[PDB]
RNA sequence: CGGGGGGAACCUGGGGAACUGAAACAUCUCAGUACCCAGAGGAGAGGAAAGAGAAAUCGACUCCCUGAGUAGCGGCGAGCG
RNA sequence: GUGGUUCGUGGAGCCAUGGGGGAAUCUGGGCGGACCACCGCCUAAGGCUAAGUACUCCGGGUGACCGAUAGCGCACCAGU
RNA sequence: CCGCAAGGGGUUGUGGCGUGCCUAUUGAAGCAUGAGCCGGCGACUCACGGUCGUGGGCGAGCUUAAGCCGUUGAGGCGGAGGCGUAGGGAAACCGAGUCCGAACAGGGCGCAAAGUCCGCGGCCGUGGACCCGAAACCGG
RNA sequence: GAGCUGGGGCUAGGAGUGAAAAGCUAACCGAGCCCGGAGAUAGCUGGUUCUCCCCGAAAUGACUUUAGGGUCAGCCUCAGG
RNA sequence: AGGUGGAGCCUGGGAGUGAGGGCGCGAGCGAUAACGUCCGCGUCCGAGCGCGGGAACAACCGAGACCGCCAGCUAAGGCCC
RNA sequence: GGGGGAUGACCCCAGGCGGUAGGGGAGCGUUCCCGAUGCCGAUGAAGGCCGACCCGCGAGGCGGCUGGAGGUAAGGGAAGU
RNA sequence: CUUGCCCGGUGCCGGAAGGUCAAGGGGAGGGGUGCAAGCCCCGAACCGAAGCCCCGGUGAACGGCGGCCGUAACUAUAACG
RNA sequence: GGACCCGGUGAAAUUGAACUGGCCGUGAAGAUGCGGCCUACCCGUGGCAGGACGAAAAGACCCCGUGGAGCUUUACUGCAGCCUGGUGUUGGCUCUUGGUCGCGGCGCGGCUGGGGGCCUAACCCUCGGAUGGGGGGACAGCGCUUGGCGGGCAGUUUGACUGGGGCGGUCGCCUCCUAAAAGGUAACGGAGGCGCCCAAAGGUCCCCUCAGGCGGGACGGAAAUCCGCCGGAGAGCGCAAGGGUAGAAGGGGGCCUGACUGCGAGGCCUGCAAGCCGAGCAGGGGCGAAAGCCGGGCCUAGUGAACCGGUGGUCCCGUGUGGAAGGGCC
């Protein structure tokens, strides 16, 4: 009553990922980016990452989120010129 | 929970009896009549709080 | 004639004039779930929908 | 979370503007200066709020929520069943 | 003096089952059904309450509608109700 | 220890009983659902009782019922 | 041969382009099965519920069972009930508000849009219930 | 001769008998036959009718004592906004 | 932005298949073997995506079958019989 | 779908129209119940037998021969179609 | 002619002193209502049956009845180890 | 002796229909009927078996229906029978030891338990010649509950995958690769981890700068321990991988436990349920002077519906009212 060898045969099971919203759409203070959970958001967009560079996302309200490390945790904020005087 | 006599034992702990109690999992492992911290019963708040059982 | 999984009308179930149903949270608790705390915060009610029709209907009438 | 048996009480579903118009109606009788107790659609007098009260009225029944007994005093009376 | 033998269907008692549903099947269901037995009648069944329920309210038994697919029974499942 | 009851062992009563103990005659004695106080009901452990509902062998009536492979299978020296 | 005449009937000599018919099948002429031929029987129905749609009678809408009236036999009275008339909640109970709670953060709802009875239908449950099909179990 | 036999009977069919293979029990008993549960259930198999208009399918994904079923999704169709 | 033009979105009733293959390509396995299977991107067939072609051949190249027998241009493919 | 429809219909062009499960709309004959101020037939009910008018159609009408007695409904209803 | 070897498990036969354990007796003690006598339960220390545990006997009772290394063996188990 | 020719009689399964040739090719891959071709008059009777996938029979061999029926054992349960305690119509007489509470003990006391005896009037049997005798006898038959054995029988069951059924494997969840570059996909395709744990890897406030290599000296000659240089961090992080990433999660020390209740705007993935994230609001703390962080961990595995029940809290229900059995809520 056990289990046997030499047949590795492991099958693996599932993820999800994703960037949603992409860069520079409609925000929504709802999860910003994502590839890491428990994540711990920030503010605005992201530009942060082993990349170089930086990201915006042409939306802003509350905060967004991050992802642990990848991406890029948020900072440099960036409203969008969509928030100033109505 | 999954009953098992393995350094592996659930307890709680009471609020000086601010009344009830509070979750919490354990291992003897170490310390075992080892248990204090305090918290809030529905009595006020806060209160000493031992978790033997 | 007439009457429905009374049960499921019993445990989870009712309805809303809206023409809706719900039934209380149901993550895990009261079973096994030493588990957390914020998690508790986890039973208030859970509103499935589509099949809330077989629901509904079966029972339909009284409830 | 159902009984063992039976047992249960009672009370009823009545309530403000409700009466005022349909009861502006129920001036075919005591809807003068208003003794209310109809006699026409439910069953164990009850008083919800919502709305205002008014046709200055004394109503003999069960009772009623908030501000309806509020409003009530608006321009009315207020009396309740057997003993109360 | 009466019986006993009948008799399509219907009646109460005596005894009394698997299929099948539960998408298995041991609980459950079909049911106290189908069948067999006894026996009364032209109808038997039943029938003036150590009843029902609770407004100090109701009152024979029976049957039709309603109560109600409700109160409720349950590997709280199929159903029964 | 079984029954019936909506009750499938259940907080589970009433009535009915398979075995064993085996009370009272009106301040008696069951009952209103474990039990208990108080209230309220009823008076058993014998009997008779038409009428209101059920069923068609029989006779009649009527048919958005049939017409000879349909209707009872069998419209006539058929349960032969 | 022209009882519907200058248009058609019937039969074919040639040539010209052509794999039958049903079920189940990725796919079928079939060599997969179904059927020899003709005539008649023979298969999505009824009831109670519920469910949407629609034809229409009043918006509070609507009727049990029965009482009476009945060539034809003529319907008419019957108001226990039941769905809507707020709902929210395990409940107490409150109530156009309510449950969690001790907090003004959400769930259900308020906001009338109001049905209801019936008729006729596409369906859904109980039904032997689209129609026949077996090996078996159980009673006398 | 545990011989063949006529005539008379006894046992019986979830039970008989059986010098015993599961044999024989009114010509196919691995549990007889008729009527009854009953038109048992039957993801399987077939079978499934008069014309015509309009559009136009899937043969994947998720969970199943579930894999040749079926729940929910995905792709159809009609009514209104 | 939109030349488009006719798909789109929500509510709601009625569904079916819930297992397909064939081809090109990019991968898996496989003796880079099979009209092998296994996932993907497009097509393909669907018992009529019926006709042309490649002799014949769903199916691969072209084609979208409302109907008009004694019209006209072409596709792909052909023009010694 | 849209430009005016008088009830028809007529005109443009847009615009397709191959289709099994399967979804929506429209029509056809079958035996019956109306006889919504309906009745034909001995110089034939009806079925039969045969056909170069009417309809996309499933059917109609109508004329010739047969055969002994019925039944048709101009319109709505029903169903063992 | 001749049926040998094993009762660790199993069936059985015997044992019954000891553990166990059902219904049950039999009381500590708690509980509900009780103004109170009372009035219902839960009740446990100990005594308590076969059975099972434990001791033995049991094979024409079920059943089972070893493995490899070395050694005279000019070569091979073997006489031995 | 049929078969054959005559006269008399005169069936039968199967069959859509048919005037049914060979070829080599083909199609669903073993064709008279489709293509090209070659032989080819119309019919018959006596024959000979090859093809018409000929006839017989909806394969018995196969698998599939969470079909059926028979036998088997340490399959599941249950009954028949058998053993068995207490109880009953199963009455007397005596011999006895045990418990117990009261007043190691003994004396007594109520209590009650074990047991040994002919009898005997039930009961049964007995008979043997009649109803009386005789024999057993409190038995037992036999009734009720206990418990036990118990395939003798009765009823069910004994999964899926499966590039044929079986044997073999294998089914959840975490990562890589496969996925063709958004997301995401089979394969019994590749390889590898998990059904733990840590009360201190917890919360913060305060400090640290890795592996390694080289050069110099104790106990030291791999491999420390210190001292001096070099360093996209290649070390470091309880556990498998992969991302991370020293600025640090990562290494110490200070007090501290929010490893919070009431909640959560608003999203990820999603047919279901789940799964997962999260500012900010309030009560109440902790850490810092404070600006702030704290609703366990660096993460992604450490898993489970709803019912069936336990228990600590409620004081919501409590089936005539007062309550409690019992129930709902945490």
């Amino acid at each position: 009553a056990h289990k046997k060898g030499v047949g590795s045969s492991k099958n693996g099971r599932d993820s999800n990922p994703k960037y949603l919203g992409v860069k520079k759409f409609g925000g929504e203070v709802v999860k910003a980016g994502n590839i890491l959970v428990r994540q711990r958001g920030t503010k605005f967009k992201a530009g942060q990452g082993v990349g170089m560079g930086r990201d915006h996302t042409l939306f802003a309200l509350s905060d967004g989120k991050v992802v642990f490390i990848n991406k890029g945790k948020g900072a440099r904020f960036i409203s969008i010129e969509a928030a100033q005087t109505e | 929970a999954k009953d098992g006599p393995r350094i592996i034992v659930k307890m709680e702990s009471s609020a000086g009896t601010g009344f009830y109690y509070t979750t919490t999992k354990n291992r003897r492992n170490t310390q075992a009549k080892l248990e204090l911290k305090k918290y809030d019963p529905v009595a006020k708040k806060h209160v000493v709080f031992r978790e033997k059982k | 004639p007439k009457m429905k999984t009374h049960k499921m009308a019993k445990r989870r179930i009712k309805i809303t004039g809206t023409g809706k149903v719900m039934a209380f949270k149901s993550g895990k608790r009261h079973q096994n779930t030493g588990k957390s705390g914020d998690e508790i915060r986890g039973k208030g009610k859970g509103f499935v929908l589509a099949k809330a029709e077989w629901a509904r209907m079966k029972l339909m009438l009284p409830r | 979370f159902k009984r063992p048996q039976k047992v249960q009480e009672e009370a009823a579903t009545i309530d403000v503007r409700e009466i005022d118009e349909n009861v502006t109606l129920l001036a075919a009788d005591d809807v003068a200066e208003d003794v209310r107790d109809v006699a026409d659609d439910a069953d164990y007098v009850k008083v919800l709020g919502a709305g205002q009260v008014r046709h200055e009225l004394t109503l003999i029944a069960d009772d009623f929520s908030e501000g309806a007994r509020e409003k009530v005093e608006g321009a009315g009376g207020s009396v309740e069943l057997t003993d109360l």
